[PDB]
RNA sequence: GAUGUCGGCUCAUCACAUCCUGGGGCUGAAGUAGGUCCCAAGGGUAUGGCUGUUCGCCAUUUAAAGUGGUACGCGAGCUGGGUUUAGAACGUCGUGAGACAGUUCGGUCCCUAUCUGCCGUGGGCGCUGGAGAACUGAGGGGGGCUGCUCCUAGUACGAGAGGACCGGAGUGGACGCAUCACUGGUGUUCGGGUUGUCAUGCCAAUGGCACUGCCCGGUAGCUAAAUGCGGAAGAGAUAAGUGCUGAAAGCAUCUAAGCACGAAACUUGCCCCGAGAUGAGUUCUCCCUGACCCUUUAAGGGUCCUGAAGGAACGUUGAAGACGACGACGUUGAUAGGCCGGGUGUGUAAGCGCAGCGAUGCGUUGAGCUAACCGGUACUAAUGAACCGUGAGGCUUAACCU
RNA sequence: UUCCUUGUCGGGUAAGUUCCGACCUGCACGAAUGGCGUAAUGAUGGCCAGGCUGUCUCCACCCGAGACUCAGUGAAAUUG
RNA sequence: CAGGUGGUCAGGUAGAGAAUACCAAGGCGCUUGAGAGAACUCGGGUGAAGGAACUAGGCAAAAUGGUGCCGUAACUUCGG
RNA sequence: GAGGACCGAACCGACUAAUGUUGAAAAAUUAGCGGAUGACUUGUGGCUGGGGGUGAAAGGCCAAUCAAACCGGGAGAUAG
């Protein structure tokens, strides 16, 4: 049974999972849209949008909780830099999923997520 | 196949 | 476990039919390029509900 | 919650200091006692002159267990060990003379009066 | 669920003091022995709070004649009349099962002072 | 005598004044519009068919439409049927609310129970579990043997197997009510009833005594 | 040209020559409690020590611990203790190689299910225009156990001891269904401590790895040890049995005519499934009302125009689920994610500052962080469309209306 | 090594066909194809106890790899 | 092709260590993937009360586990 | 500073359990296990030949073959 219960397993286990998301979070932020599958893409908003609000109020302490989750300076400063001041009166929904063809060697779906304001 | 194992 | 007899190639066309495709019925048309595309996906060209939404 | 098996302490100064209980008693395949329930129990150890000696195959009756009791509100009360009153096989009224420890108020029945009167604490 | 919580926010204590993990409190409860009814303490240590609103419980741990003694109270019971807190104790946890496994002078509690 | 349907809401507590907690399910029971009357003379049979809730105008169709038109109450959710005595007589468009449970001491309450899936026999039969040790191959959930040998050389019918368990129609007897509330459309009803949160509910006082 | 085998385990099913529970007759049946026979198969019918044991003896319970059939039920369901090829030893027999329902220590248990069967879940077509719902109920299945305490009553009966029938109330054991409000387990998706090492330039702060590194708490869900409910009463027809009136047989006789009682067995009453019940049922509601051509002339075919009610597909998804299926929703929107407030949990973050030689302590500060929870909010995604499904629905008789 | 045999008696257990001690009726022990003892040793046979625990009462939940579905490639035993 | 094959070289932190954990130089992710999150199998984690009641048999699991110091019985072939 | 001494890696073995059993493998993997300065272990070459070898003895081993190896002949042995 399942009830009620949330996240993804994605044929991982739980450490292969968090490294997977922090590397996906970074090239999203780093490159604004990423091509991957369609399941990845909607757990990764559960990943993407709290950082973008814990970078709408800067401090030490949140550039500490961001470091922590993401482990990237670059990743961090454009969070904070650049991102916040973007989405500053947004409230959610920073992202956006476009489902497009199947991938070819294991008819995977595939989806775009980009930022709104790209 | 050993068959002797089988018990008669 | 195996069979005691051989099956027929009636018994099998039996089990085969269940196992035909199932053609698309939907195909939609962009508003602005007029292009067709799987519904709730993006276009061939980049399209999507009426906008350029990849610049590729 | 006592079964076969379980080791008890004794909560009285009938010279016994372990038992062990070999017999839930009171219905057909019945598991468990729980706190007021008669058991049958065989003496593993003993004080060198009691009024029971080891080996002895008796009756007794659970007053403390660690599984607790429930209260008509919700509430539990567990303890620490559990623990039996010794009883005669037939009368089934206590060996002892005192009690040692608290007891709960499921013990208020005519059969253990004199546990509830020799009692320290009833909680 | 506004009609579940309507139904509970009524029935709920509206006096019950403050007290932490590592508090000696005294709890009185009402008592029918036959049907007179009077007031019995239980005094101990808070070891384990529950917070549920009206499904909230603290566990009240206690030595009585040599026998350790664990009581979980429903807060707004209305067996429970009062509770009391007699000292305030300073632990870092908010459960104290550790307790169970330490006896007299390995258990003693410091006092907050601040 | 009819029932209502109803909404579960869920459960809770009630004390009291003695200092004894009463396990509760609390259910909303709405009003209930009845939409149709059967008898003997069309239909075979004396019944009320009901209504409650409400509905998306977008989302009911045109026949469902003109079926709640026609008796001129407004679309609810469902349709339910209860068997009529001899000796009461309803009309349509009459709303039955939840005090009509006032006098009534017992219910019976029938619901969807929870879907567990595909379940094996240990949890859908309480199956006895062969041993975790003790050189046991490959078998210790396993059902064990299903029949006998030559004779009769089949398994008979209603063998208990794995399959789907629960998503069921259940009904809970004799159930105390303890406290009918006309104000805000609540029966609170002594124990645990089937379903989850949020599914329909039908009430019928008892059957039994 | 192979039908695996004692005992156990798991799962059973049937008989009745009945162990308990129900109903009766006789008793050398005072009452309690027994004996023996007749009827009755609905339900139930121990846990351990010894032993490979089935049995058996024993300990302690129980209302009771039934006797058999089913390849002495069940190894393509499990074990492998008994038996048990090849090793070895003892007793014994034989000159010997060797032998022994004599013994003893050791000694490889394969199979991805085609068909029948059984458990569940779908696709097709039928049901005579099509579609959406609520039902009736032929038939089927589940369930059916019982102790103890109290009142009748210390009454009946009995010298005394002892101690009832009928009937009522309560509270338990085993078993079954449901549920998560309470007590708890889990909680590698929340918080915290901590050993070693590596990294982020460094201090501080964090992150990776070492079983989640080891641990301590714990949200929702799931769950039992948790806590609600259950078995019925009642009715019909009967078993054994007991009778009323009553002759054949002037009497008698329960029976031949007629009439009445009578049990957990039977049929119903309780729960669920159920119209493929091809005998395909009922009730309510809703949609569709254009013109031609030909053939061999009939439930004909083709043409252009038309496309409803409803459905399916697609998307967001679910307390629903292996896949199908089922349920909610698609801008006339709260369906999922995010965001906002609350809760819950953990347990006083970082920075800075003050005391201290220091590890640390204290103030800011019940702080910071907080999964699946609760109440809100169109910020992200749920598209204008396209697609399937038609154009009043056969013949014969009967009754009403024209 | 003993068939009768679970011989009889004691111990250990609430209960012991195994174990330990003893008796002697040795079916059918016995002195270098050695008799009887023996500290130390043994992945050796048997039996008892303390610790410990999902072995069990009676199973529950979690984490991973399969089983399930989509795409690609693609066996086998058997078979009038 | 989860098997087999002799020699030589031997960094850092911790450590008695060529054991073990984490790293350097150096080299690799092991030639099908993508989803979902049923029974049941495999490999693991945790468990109320009880604690060998399981079983042929504590099989398997749990448990103990290092350094220093204090202390250690019967028995003995005087070493244990 | 002795030892067919002790604990324990490499190295040599193979006691238990699970798994696999159309295997990853015609004897293996996982976790535990014994020996580990010696009657040890191993590289390179050499010698012993089929009623023969060699054997700390199991009728074991002599190229996945052993109560008499393999290959070719007698040979189309013979088969109530
Ligand atoms: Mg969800
Ligand atoms: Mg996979
Ligand atoms: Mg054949
Ligand atoms: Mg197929
Ligand atoms: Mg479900
Ligand atoms: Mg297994
Ligand atoms: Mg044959
Ligand atoms: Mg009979
Ligand atoms: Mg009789
Ligand atoms: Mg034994
Ligand atoms: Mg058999
Ligand atoms: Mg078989
Ligand atoms: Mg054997
Ligand atoms: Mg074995
Ligand atoms: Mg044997
Ligand atoms: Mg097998
Ligand atoms: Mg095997
Ligand atoms: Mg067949
Ligand atoms: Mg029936
Ligand atoms: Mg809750
Ligand atoms: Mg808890
Ligand atoms: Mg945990
Ligand atoms: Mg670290
Ligand atoms: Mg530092
Ligand atoms: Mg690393
Ligand atoms: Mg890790
Ligand atoms: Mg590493
Ligand atoms: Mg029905
Ligand atoms: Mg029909
Ligand atoms: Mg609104
Ligand atoms: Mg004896
Ligand atoms: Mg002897
Ligand atoms: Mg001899
Ligand atoms: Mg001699
Ligand atoms: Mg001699
Ligand atoms: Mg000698
Ligand atoms: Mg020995
Ligand atoms: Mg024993
Ligand atoms: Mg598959
Ligand atoms: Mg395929
Ligand atoms: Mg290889
Ligand atoms: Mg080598
Ligand atoms: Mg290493
Ligand atoms: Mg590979
Ligand atoms: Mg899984
Ligand atoms: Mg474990
Ligand atoms: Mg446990
Ligand atoms: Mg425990
Ligand atoms: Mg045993
Ligand atoms: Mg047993
Ligand atoms: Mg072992
Ligand atoms: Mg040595
Ligand atoms: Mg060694
Ligand atoms: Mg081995
Ligand atoms: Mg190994
Ligand atoms: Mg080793
Ligand atoms: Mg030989
Ligand atoms: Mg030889
Ligand atoms: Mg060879
Ligand atoms: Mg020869
Ligand atoms: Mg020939
Ligand atoms: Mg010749």
């Amino acid at each position: 049974m399942r009830h009620r219960k949330s996240g993804r397993q994605l044929n991982r286990n739980s450490s292969h999972r968090q490294a997977m998301f922090r590397n996906m979070a970074g090239s999203l932020v780093r490159h604004e849209i990423i091509k991957t599958t369609l399941p990845k893409a909607k757990e990764l908003r559960r990943v993407v949008e709290p950082l973008i609000t814990l970078a709408k109020t800067d401090s030490v302490a949140n550039r500490r909780l961001a470091f922590a989750r993401t482990r990237d300076n670059e990743i961090v400063a454009k969070l904070f830099n650049e991102l916040g001041p973007r989405f500053a009166s947004r409230a959610g929904g920073y992202t956006r999923i476009l489902k497009c063809g199947f991938r070819a060697g294991d008819n995977a779906p595939m989806a775009y997520i980009e930022l709104v304001d790209r | 196949g050993i068959f002797s194992i089988f018990v008669i | 476990a195996v069979q005691q007899n051989k099956p027929t190639r009636s018994k099998r066309g039996m089990r085969r039919s269940h196992d035909a495709l199932t053609a698309v019925t939907s195909l939609s048309v962009d508003k602005t390029s007029g292009e067709k595309h799987l519904r709730h996906h993006i276009t061939a060209d980049g399209y999507y509900r009426g906008r350029k939404v990849i610049a590729k | 919650m006592i079964q076969e098996q379980t080791m008890l302490n004794v909560a009285d100064n009938s010279g016994a200091r372990r038992v062990m209980c070999i017999k839930v008693l009171g219905g057909s395949h019945r598991r468990y006692a729980g706190v007021g329930d008669i058991i049958k129990i065989t003496i593993k150890e003993a004080i060198p002159r009691g009024k029971v000696k080891k080996g002895d195959v008796l009756k007794a009756v659970v007053v403390r267990t660690k599984k607790g009791v429930r209260r008509p509100d919700g509430s539990v009360i567990r303890f620490d060990g559990n623990a039996c009153v010794l009883l005669n096989n037939n009368s089934e009224q206590p060996i002892g003379t005192r009690i040692f420890g608290p007891v709960t108020r499921e013990l208020r029945s005519e059969k253990f009066m004199k546990i509830i009167s020799l009692a320290p604490e009833v909680l | 669920s506004n009609i579940i919580k309507q139904l509970e926010q009524e029935q709920m204590k509206q006096d019950v003091p403050s007290f932490r993990p590592g508090d000696t409190v005294e709890v009185k409860v009402w008592v029918v022995e036959g049907s007179k009814k009077r007031l019995q303490a239980f005094e101990g240590v808070v070891i384990a709070i529950r917070n549920r609103g009206l499904h909230s419980a603290f566990t009240v741990r206690k030595i009585s004649n040599g026998e350790g003694v664990e009581r979980v109270f429903q807060t707004h019971s209305p067996v429970v009349d009062s509770i009391s807190v007699k000292r305030r104790g300073a632990v870092r946890k908010a459960k104290l099962y550790y307790l169970r496994e330490r006896t007299g002078k390995a258990a003693r509690i410091k006092e907050r002072l601040n | 005598m009819i029932g209502l349907v109803g909404k579960k809401v869920g459960m809770t507590r009630i004390f009291t004044e003695d200092g004894v907690s009463i396990p509760v399910t609390v259910i909303e029971v709405e009003a209930n519009r009845v939409t149709q009357v059967k008898d003997l003379a069309n239909d075979g049979y004396r019944a009320i068919q009901v209504t409650t809730g409400a509905k998306k105008a977008n989302r009911v169709t045109k026949p469902e439409a003109g079926h709640f038109a026609k008796a001129g109450v407004e679309a609810g959710r469902g349709l339910w049927e209860f068997r009529l005595a001899e000796g009461e007589e309803f009309t349509v468009g009459q709303s039955i609310s939840v005090e009509l449970f006032a006098d009534v001491k017992k219910v019976d309450v029938t619901g969807t129970s929870k879907g567990k899936g595909f379940a094996g026999t240990v949890k859908r039969w309480n199956f006895r579990t062969q041993d975790a040790t003790h050189g046991n191959s490959l078998s210790h959930r396993v059902p064990g043997s299903i029949g006998q040998n030559q004779t009769p050389g089949k398994v008979f019918k209603g063998k208990k197997m794995a399959g789907q368990m629960g998503n069921e129609r259940v009904t809970v007897q004799s159930l105390d009510v303890v406290r009918v509330d006309a104000e805000r459309n609540l029966l609170l009803v002594k124990g645990a009833v089937p379903g989850a949160t949020g599914s329909d509910l039908i009430v019928k006082p008892a059957v039994k005594a």
